[PDB]
């Protein structure tokens, strides 16, 4: 799980999750991984340097394999190019003339049969695509929601964990903006999932404490200044 | 989900039949998960259509299927009198087996029953028992009706029955009293 | 060909088979399909040559196991605590090189399972103008699968069964025809087989 | 002592797609390898590849890639050979061979009985029993039959002693003949292909 | 790489050959990988020479063999009358075993061939066939002159035979007419 | 029901190494564990070890590392011994056990019928029959055989009800004697370990 | 360790039985690993006691078993004919089976030996052999002494036997020559 | 093993080591470590 854990993902929100499927031969489960290299990365399926996401693969012998040969899962062995992060391609172009014979088909065949042992199975690839952003949350975990209270507590807003205080805010948040960000790159602002209403964020009440004591063989009483803070804060 | 299959159906010989086939479910991977099997009246089903993309080995060319939608359809040419079958529709995208309602083929075309009486025997008498026997057979049209006369006349019958010889065949045993069948009887068919 | 169905109880944990030709039992999948009196197929699950990765429907979760002999090529399945409503025609099905893994390449032969609680009332045969054509008549008889032969089966054609008549008193009977003579009757649920001349 | 049988002798016409097993038993058969070799008459062995019956992790060789492949049943621990595209190229002689507690995993330690592939054309033909002054000895004389598995016995094999069957020689018109003779009389023919006996006297 | 083996040696009863054969690989673990198979003409084959460094259980002491460097000499003393079959190299290194092209063992020894007459059957008669058969046996030579006398006479004969009793015989079937056959013959033979 | 049987009972001489095994039916023989076990009689009971027909897995006692081997075939689902060396202290009772549903693995369902081996040095001498105021009852006695278990029967087992048997007595000189009467005839006698039947008359 | 056990036991029917047996183990997972097999003289073992906690299915309700420390027993309540076996305590903490020394149930309850002849053959007479049988069997005892008298008398005789009927049985084969038997009673003592 | 090496451990000291004994699930060994959660890291057993 790139980005993610795999025990601590059900207590976060998610935009868009797309489940990549594709049966890659067993030995050939080396490329699936940001930045790899290779045929299979190259002319296939190829991840992006930024993937976040667990990448689910196991072994399935039993079920697309058979011993006649199972050939209805092709492999694009030739391409003019190397292929980009999140591409398809399903042409069946010869890469001459309009038939192969000299040029070759790219697309071949695996030989999926029972026989093979482990290194040829086939196995099931499931590529959870995971992107946790500032946009608005679709999808999230079991956790149930509480009840909003404003004006010092701890706020869960989109698995954006935190502590401080909520107000009525007058900002002009946008429709597709969920999360602010201040020059602290801090969160200042967020807008609730089920009110459309804004609140900001702010830290709570805080400041240094300076003591002020005489010499220790004089007296043992001290005086306290909170410095920056009033009186009636 | 269920998949929904006509009860019964009405063909003819040398037409075609259409078999619906609705409720088929999709998974990610492809959607033609749909296959048919052909099971005769108490005999062992035989794979006849499955990938209608593509045609099986020893099943006639006279069987293809088609695919709209959620809905799937059976096409059927040239039915002839051993086609008579049960046939069903199966689903497996989401690696779960699941079949139709059932569907009955019929067939149509051109079709006198035979009408039998015999008397009860001496084992039947001996035992104070009289059982009063009309058989009828060889009927193509499934219409037929059973009554005796004394005035008119417990009694029980079948009007289907199995699929040997391609005809129907209906029987029913009349139970009365020996001292009663003496006292006296004949048997009425009514068929179109 | 598969063994025979004899009459049992809820709750006597009974067994059915069926024998398989044409294949290895190696890595093909195969499994068992059942079909109530009335209804269409029902697919409970299938079973792996190698690790038995057994996938239960979800309706047969707790129901039935299978139980099938790999030494041998011959399915079994084996059953605990059974119901009345169990009786159904158990087909069993391979996956076969036709399709993928869980579609049905063959279909064995079905063997129906009877279960009743009547005791298995032992049948009772009686005999019947034509010439020209006999027949004989069976009564007194609970169990529906009750056949009738001709001279222990020397007469095949002209021969004719009929479906047996539901009595009201629970009971059935079954009439035949033959073109001409001995009639043999045999009860299999009670093994008991009686003649017949007319 | 561990053993090792194969089939019968078969012989198809090209493009049927014949099968062959092999049964071993006397042994863990799931813990040796297992293969074939091919051959052909008049020339030297060929070998077309092994099987472990354990898990198939069959190995042709390069030569036989696309020409057979090689199975076997772990249930019952026999081989099953499967010969795709049947030509006249593939009347050979088939021996197998398994590993045993004597050398390697390649080491072919034990062989088989061997089972003969004829490839004809002649749809089997049946064969002809013909019977034969210096009384002393009485033979027989097979003609104008195609196979060439074919034996001859005398009264089922009740006499052995003084018994004795020549090489069969093969005719410019495609048809072999061998004689056989025996110490003084009905003499038997056994036909495998056809399952044929023809029972003559002299 | 491919084995080369003399298709035809010559040796003699009581003495040694050193059969030769080279084309032999090796890989990295060792280079002994050489074993020898006897194959008597019509039976299975049977595994007498393998890790020439040692020998095998039940084979004879008498069967040995040796190597330097890519060629393997298989030396066999006390050469036998039931020591006539082939033998063959095997090299194992590369995973792939390799046959070579054979090696037909012939011995020479001390040796008046038995000729005899078998008239052809009134069956071959009857059906317009005269198949005249000459017998020759109790030669030691693998090769005889197989004729008959009218002047002297399809015909065909093999000269070569199988080692069923250390011996070699011979048989020819003169397939002619019967009123040929009974217009007349005398089998003419010749040995070396 | 779940089914279970050893082989015969035979006696060997040091140095054959038997191959004694186990037949087992009626159940899936690759989840449930399988053992043996044997010593003196006058020293009770003593664990071989187990094998798991599943896959490799093999257990053994610590006083059975080197003497003694367990194998098993799960195709054909029969375990198979192998003995290595056999010496004058092999003389024991063997049985077999299996894992069962009822505990845990290590502990024994059920078990065989019993497969007796004894060793000697004696060639397996043969068996002799000799037959016996009453008349009434009739019998025959059985004299001059080393071998421990002899099979005695009656017109080739045509009489079962009112036959006795009582059990062989040693003599001084290192034979058994043993005596079978029969309530009124032909007494066979039958040695399979060594194939011997005598016949006797009264 | 090894297991402990009596060479020999006895109990009259109707009484209970504890039989002792220590040399019990422990281990990460439970002390319950103890088991009882009962194998009959000449016949094959078969489980009757294992997790004393439960009981096994067929096996009837009069056996039971505790555990205390290292050391188990096996109660058998209203012991009856059938019960006249060998019992052995197994311990499989340590993933391996040991056996107990085996305690022979010698049962003991209510109980005249019936004494017959049976002269030699022909056959024997003829090979210089007249080995006379004295068979004596129907005593409930297992103590029997056979004997001949001429002065008190090769002769060789087994005082057990295999239990087959609830009852015991006993032979002698009294090889003499015919010379000396020519030149004889059977002596029964019984208590 | 967390803070010590499995070769390099035959020559080390210890004050007192005690030896966990659990039967777990397949699926359930990516549970039992430091840090983990699930059912069995927060019902049953967990590492601090």
């Amino acid at each position: 799980c790139y980005g993610v854990s795999p025990t601590k993902l059900n207590d976060l929100c998610f935009t868009n999750v797309y489940a990549d499927s594709f049966v890659i031969r067993g030995n050939e489960v080396s490329q699936i991984a940001p930045g790899q290299t290779g045929n299979i990365a190259d002319y296939n399926y190829k991840l992006p340097d930024d993937f976040t996401g667990c990448v689910i693969a196991w072994n399935s012998n039993k079920l697309d394999s058979k011993p006649s040969g199972n050939y209805n899962y092709l492999y694009r062995l030739f391409r003019k190019s190397k292929l980009k992060p999140f591409e398809r391609d399903i042409s069946t172009e010869i890469y001459c003339n309009g038939v192969a014979g000299p040029c070759y088909s790219p697309l071949q065949s695996y030989g999926f049969r029972p026989t093979y042992g482990v290194g040829h199975q086939p196995y099931r690839v499931v590529v959870l695509s995971f992107e946790l952003l500032h946009a608005p949350a679709t999808v999230c975990g079991p956790k149930k929601s509480t009840n909003l209270v404003k004006n010092c507590v701890n706020f869960n807003f989109n698995g954006l964990t935190g502590t401080g205080v909520l107000t009525e805010s007058n900002k002009k948040f946008l429709p597709f903006q969920q999360f602010g960000r201040d020059i602290a790159d801090t969160t200042d602002a967020v807008r609730d999932p089920q009110t459309l209403e804004i609140l900001d964020i702010t830290p709570c009440s805080f400041g240094g404490v300076s003591v002020i004591t005489p010499g220790t063989n004089t007296s043992n009483q001290v005086a306290v200044l909170y410095q920056g803070v009033n009186c009636t804060e | 989900s269920a998949l929904t299959q006509p009860r019964s159906v009405s063909g003819s010989l040398g037409q075609s039949v259409t078999i619906s086939c609705t409720g088929i479910s999709s998974d990610v991977g492809g959607d033609n998960y749909v296959s048919w099997y052909q099971q005769h009246p108490g005999k062992a089903p035989k794979l006849m259509i499955y990938d209608v993309s593509k045609r099986p080995s020893g099943v006639p060319d006279r069987f293809s299927g088609s695919k709209s939608g959620n809905t799937a359809s059976l096409t059927i040419s040239g039915l002839q009198a051993d086609d008579e079958a049960d046939y069903y529709c199966c689903s497996y995208a989401l690696s779960r087996v699941v079949f139709g309602g059932g569907t009955m083929l019929t067939v149509l075309g051109q079709p006198a029953p035979s009408v039998t009486l015999f008397p009860p025997s001496s084992e039947e008498l001996q035992a104070n028992k009289a059982t009063l026997v009309c058989l009828i057979s060889d009927f193509y049209p499934g219409a037929v009706t059973v009554a005796w006369k004394a005035s008119p006349v417990g009694v029980e019958t079948t009007t289907p029955s199995k699929q040997s010889n391609n005809k129907y065949a209906a029987s029913s045993y009349l139970s009365l009293t020996p001292e009663q069948w003496k006292s006296h009887y004949s048997c009425q068919v009514t068929h179109e | 060909v598969q063994s025979g169905a004899e009459v049992k109880k809820p709750g006597e944990s009974l067994k059915i088979s069926c024998k398989g030709s044409g294949y290895t039992f190696s890595y093909y999948w195969i499994g068992w399909v059942r079909q109530m009196p009335g209804k269409g197929l029902e697919w409970m699950g299938i079973i792996y040559p190698g690790d038995s990765d057994t996938r239960y429907s979800p309706s047969f979760q707790g129901q039935v196991t299978i139980s099938a002999d790999k030494s041998i090529s011959t399915a079994y399945l084996h059953w605990s605590s059974l119901k009345a409503s169990d009786t159904a025609m158990y087909y069993c099905a391979r996956q076969g090189d036709l399709g993928d893994w869980i579609l049905l390449g063959y279909w064995g032969q079905g063997t129906l399972v009877t279960v009743s609680s009547a005791s298995t009332k032992g049948p009772s045969v009686f005999p019947l103008k034509s010439t020209a054509a006999l027949g004989c008549l069976v009564k007194d008889y609970f169990p529906e699968p009750v056949t009738v032969s001709w001279n222990s089966g020397a007469l095949t054609s002209g021969v004719h069964t009929f479906p047996a008549v539901l009595q009201s008193s629970g009971l059935y009977s079954l009439s035949s025809v033959v073109t001409v003579y001995i009639c043999n009757v045999n009860h299999k649920p009670s093994n008991t087989k009686v003649d017949k001349k007319v």
